[PDB]
RNA sequence: CGGUAUCUAACCAGAAAGCCACGGCUAACUACGUGCCAGCAGCCGCGGUAAUACGUAGGUGGCAAGCGUUGUCCGGAUUUAUUGGGCGUAAAGCGCGCGCAGGCGGUCUUUUAAGUCUGAUGUGAAAGCCCCCGGCUUAACCGGGGAGGGUCAUUGGAAACUG
RNA sequence: GGUGCAUUAGCUAGUUGGUAGGGUAAUGGCCUACCAAGGCAACGAUGCAUAGCCGACCUGAGAGGGUGAUCGGCCACACUGG
């Protein structure tokens, strides 16, 4: 991936469980170094949009350029802009994986997508960032098939959102219709991203 | 002496601020159709022309709302002798976002920015009002 | 002022001037003038070497040098860094920034780029001081 | 209820034929998400006496902003002393860009979509007071119709 | 056919042979401030014998350059 | 004055247009009037043309190159105006 | 070009991470060494024996096959202010007058269309910004259509305002 | 229609216009003879300095500010001068 250092440590500073639930937080909930156990200091506005910058970019798992990139992207588009922002960053491969039910974290489905274990389409392909659209599939291509990994996968996979339908017998998945801000992380303040943007 | 449209602006300014009720002035053909415009849309409560054998005077009454509220808040004088503004119909401002008024003198008369809007001519801008 | 005046005679901003001159000019030979090229580094041959002292409140010694640069320009650079290896008569690569210490001092010189050695026993801002990976 | 934020704090002295005197000034900015907000002004020996006094002065005199569809009806300038904020609209989502004071002030009275700009003195005390100055003179379509004797559709 | 440009302006000297120079005025906006400001040229007109007299306002027409500096011709005069 | 075929698109991927100009001129250079396209990558070619400014300049003396004949004649343009000169 | 793109099989966690910064501006601190020396530095300024600012070690923050420094331009700068500043005491009213050119100009009527506003015709190449569609496994990139841009020439209209 | 200097105020004489002629694909002091003393300029003539021009590129909320890398259009040059 992008990263491949500790994942308790980023979610441990940020202060936020991502890619888990509470897992990560269970014992020593302050941040990581020797600082944090023995006391803690003051936040301004830059912390906090730079915090919920964090949040978003070590929630998703995409490097800092593109994760401007797709912010500039999403503002060509209509309505609130972070609304537009958060369901683009919603449309990536890697999260209709993870979220899908064929993996458990964002770095397996990026590992997954990066060799191709999954089609769209009957199209094999290795790009962790394609943009999803509506009425696409996904598959395996019979590659892993008769997988532990996949199998264990499905096995603790929590649930599938109302705006993904998947099938496990073909291991089918498609987007039923476009996901809202209201079925969404909400553990975020996408208010103020922009804002750090804007400056 | 040089603008007397900016001398009643600034007239309707003075007692605005003083809370005067009455207002007389000399009067002419424009200055009796921005006051028509400001009794239509309700600036002013009534305005009536007395006949004087030298060029004749208007007199406005301001109106004040319930509890002493000023109707008028504000005059601003856009064209002026030493530069005039022109306006065409898709460059006609909205004043106060839409929460009051501008005067343009386009080819069919006097009329407020819904008007010349609304029949996509243009003309001079003279002044905001709000 | 009124619009008459301002299209009588239009409105003027201010010329601002430069930091570093010594950086925005070459030399012609052919005919021995002078041209505006802006440039990043230059490099120069020393004339002298020696340590000044500061204004107050500061008393340490600060190392300098005295470069003819390729329009020969006397210009007096600063040495960073801990120890040295510059003497008269040595090429050295002369880089923009000032240091308020020094009254006259405007430049600095890169270590590591030309007959200027880099500094030893450096682990941290190694970019700078011209010291490789250990 | 009442959130309240910490603007600044000044250490401001006095001299006196055995030295000086120090205390603490702070300015404290109040408000709910309703659209009520207040700034006040505290003085003590302490700084945290300073902050409780600041909030007791700041609770006493509260205004009100108009924050229809979540925005500025229309763009406003303050005046107060030696500074000047100008509030404008904006689009929704847009976030709020404004300095410090006003950003604190802004996001304290409620409102979500606005761009202001500062083109006065840097002084907290006094852009605060431009501000709440500037939002003085805010108008409403229902208000101005019924000072004029119409209908919102007829002026909108 | 075509047609050629026309410019009415007032003769300032006529003190050449079978020719005279007309100033046309116009108006323009400004780079910056968009005020009107008066802008005076000076052409070259051709009469058929000596007719026009200083300050009479005339209507002169384009034409092929007849001289060195010489591109317009009289068309008449509206009056003194 | 003949009816020339100017290519872009990319490195290994060329588009053509099928447009008129002299032949002194560089052949991207300056051109007259565009006329059509011409896509060689995909297997079934897709040619689009006026039809109607084609005839105009095969009239006025625009002679076009080997493979312009070649399109013309595919897509009827040649055959039509064979038509019109016995006609 | 060229056995090139591409595709098919077997093996391999193995052959692949660095730079800057951490007192405030500005995200991120502990110990040791030094002692107005060595030195740091864009500014406020730090160094005289308890240094979160000097060098190193540990830790943390930002970015990433890149990271820092310098040079030039725009912004912040309303710091040439038409949009958008001023002249009692901070920089800023000539010592005063007579007056050419120029700038501006009380009220009403008729008339002209120079300014003003508007419709139609021609033109403002291609590529570029922008909008909608597509093609390359995505993107960069490429293709199609559309839109924008003039105190532009011909010409038909209205006459409130300036002339 | 798109630059800095007034601590650069006068410049010009085939110049300004005409009558005939020669020359060119074509009009034209483009050139010749003759006749008169004209012409441009504080709406900046003349002079000094810098600079290829545009579609466009960077920045900016916008007005504006800076630049003319790649590509397209026009212009000038080919060791210096004829
Ligand atoms: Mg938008
Ligand atoms: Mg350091
Ligand atoms: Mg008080
Ligand atoms: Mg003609
Ligand atoms: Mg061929
Ligand atoms: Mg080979
Ligand atoms: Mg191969
Ligand atoms: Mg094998
Ligand atoms: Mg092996
Ligand atoms: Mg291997
Ligand atoms: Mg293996
Ligand atoms: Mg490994
Ligand atoms: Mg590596
Ligand atoms: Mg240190
Ligand atoms: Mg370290
Ligand atoms: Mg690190
Ligand atoms: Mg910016
Ligand atoms: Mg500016
Ligand atoms: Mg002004
Ligand atoms: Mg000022
Ligand atoms: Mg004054
Ligand atoms: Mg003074
Ligand atoms: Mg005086
Ligand atoms: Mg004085
Ligand atoms: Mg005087
Ligand atoms: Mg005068
Ligand atoms: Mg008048
Ligand atoms: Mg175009
Ligand atoms: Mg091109
Ligand atoms: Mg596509
Ligand atoms: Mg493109
Ligand atoms: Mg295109
Ligand atoms: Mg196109
Ligand atoms: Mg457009
Ligand atoms: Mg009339
Ligand atoms: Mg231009
Ligand atoms: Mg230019
Ligand atoms: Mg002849
Ligand atoms: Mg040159
Ligand atoms: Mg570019
Ligand atoms: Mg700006
Ligand atoms: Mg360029
Ligand atoms: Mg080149
Ligand atoms: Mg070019
Ligand atoms: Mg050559
Ligand atoms: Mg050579």
């Amino acid at each position: 991936a992008r990263y491949t250092g500790p994942s308790w440590k980023v979610s441990r500073r940020l202060g936020i469980s991502l890619s888990g639930t509470g897992k990560e937080l269970e014992r020593r909930p302050y941040a990581p170094g020797q600082h944090g156990p023995t006391q803690r200091k003051k936040i301004s506005e830059y912390g906090l949009q730079q915090a919920e910058k964090q949040k978003l970019r070590h929630m998703y798992g995409l490097t800092e350029r593109q994760f401007k990139n797709t912010f500039n992207k999403a503002g060509k588009l209509q309505g609130k802009h972070g609304e537009n922002f958060m369901i683009l960053l919603e449309q990536r491969l890697d999260n209709i994986v993870y979220r899908l039910g064929l993996a458990r974290t964002r770095r397996a489905a990026r590992q997954l997508v990066n060799h191709g274990h999954i089609t769209v389409d009957g199209k094999r392909v290795d790009i962790p960032s394609y943009q999803v659209s509506v009425g696409q599939v996904i598959s395996v291509r019979e590659k892993s098939a008769k997988n532990s990994a996949i199998a264990e996968s499905l096995e603790v996979s929590s649930f599938v959102p109302e705006y993904v339908t998947f099938d496990a017998e073909t291991l089918t998945g498609s987007l039923n219709r476009l996901p809202e801000r209201s079925e969404l992380a909400a553990e975020i303040n996408e208010a103020f991203i922009v804002e750090f943007y804007s400056r | 002496m040089t603008d007397p449209i900016a001398d009643f602006l600034t007239r309707i300014r003075n007692a605005n601020m003083v809370k005067h009720d009455k207002l007389e002035l000399p009067a002419s053909k424009i200055k009796k159709e921005i006051a028509e415009i400001l009794k239509r849309e309700g600036f002013i409560r009534d305005v009536e022309y007395i006949e004087d054998d030298n060029a004749g005077t208007i007199r406005v009454f301001l109106k004040y709302g319930a509890t002493g509220e000023r109707v008028i808040t504000g005059l601003k004088r856009i064209s002026k002798p030493g530069l005039r503004v022109y306006a065409k119909s898709t460059e006609v401002p909205k004043v106060l976002n839409g929460l009051g008024i501008a005067i343009v003198s386009t080819s069919q008369g006097v009329l407020t920015d819904k008007e010349a809007r609304a029949k996509q001519v243009g003309g001079e801008v003279l002044a905001y009002v709000w | 002022p009124t619009i008459n005046q301002l299209v009588r005679k239009p409105r003027q901003s201010k010329i601002k001037k430069s930091t570093s001159p010594a950086l925005n000019k070459g030399l012609n030979s052919f005919k021995r003038e002078l041209t505006d090229v802006n440039s990043p580094q230059k490099r120069g041959v020393c004339t002298r070497v020696g340590t000044m002292t500061p204004k107050k409140p500061n008393s340490a010694l600060r190392k300098y040098a005295r470069v003819r640069l390729s329009n020969g320009i006397e210009v007096t650079a600063y040495i960073p860094g801990i120890g040295h290896n510059l003497q008269e008569h040595s090429v050295v690569l002369i880089r923009g920034g000032r240091v308020k210490d020094l009254p006259g001092v405007r430049y600095h010189i890169v270590r590591g780029a030309l007959d200027t050695a880099g500094v030893e026993n450096r682990g941290q801002s190694r970019s700078k001081y011209g010291t490789k990976k250990p | 209820d009442l959130e309240e934020r910490v603007v600044t704090i000044n250490r401001v002295a006095k001299v006196v034929k055995g030295g000086r005197r120090f205390r603490f000034t702070a300015l404290v900015v109040v408000g709910d998400k309703n659209g009520h907000v207040g700034f006040g002004t505290g003085k003590a020996q302490e700084v945290p006496d300073a902050i409780r006094k600041a909030v007791e002065d700041a609770k006493k005199n509260m205004v009100f902003v108009p924050t229809v569809d979540t925005t500025i009806p229309h763009t406003v300038v303050g005046h107060f002393g030696g500074g000047e904020i100008l509030l404008k609209p904006a689009s929704a989502g847009s976030g709020v860009t404004a300095g410090g004071p006003v950003r604190a002030v802004l996001e304290l009275a409620g409102v979500a979509d606005v761009s202001s700009k500062s083109l006065g003195s840097n002084t907290p005390i006094n852009m605060v007071r431009a501000t709440i100055d500037g939002i003085k003179q805010l108008k409403n379509a229902e208000d101005v119709a019924k000072l004029r004797g119409k209908t919102v559709e007829e002026l909108l | 056919r075509n047609q050629r440009k026309v410019y009415t302006g007032r003769v300032v000297s006529d003190k050449m042979d079978k020719t005279i120079t007309v100033v046309v005025e116009t108006y323009k906006k400004h780079g910056l401030y968009g005020k009107r400001v008066k802008y005076s040229k000076k052409f070259k007109a051709h009469d058929e014998n000596n007719i026009a007299k200083t300050g009479d306002v005339v209507r002169i027409s384009e034409t092929r350059p007849l001289s060195a500096t010489k591109h317009f011709r009289l068309l008449e005069v509206v009056e003194e | 004055v003949k009816i020339r075929l100017k290519r872009m698109g990319s490195k290994k991927k060329p588009f053509y247009r099928i447009v008129v100009a002299d032949s002194r001129f560089p052949r991207d250079g300056r051109s007259i009037e565009t006329i059509g396209t011409y896509n060689p990558l995909l297997d079934p070619v897709e040619v689009k043309i006026d039809e109607e400014a084609t005839l105009k300049w095969m009239h006025n003396g625009a002679k076009p190159s080997d493979t312009v004949r070649n399109l013309l004649s595919r897509e009827g343009i040649m055959e039509k105006f064979h038509n019109q000169k016995l006609g």
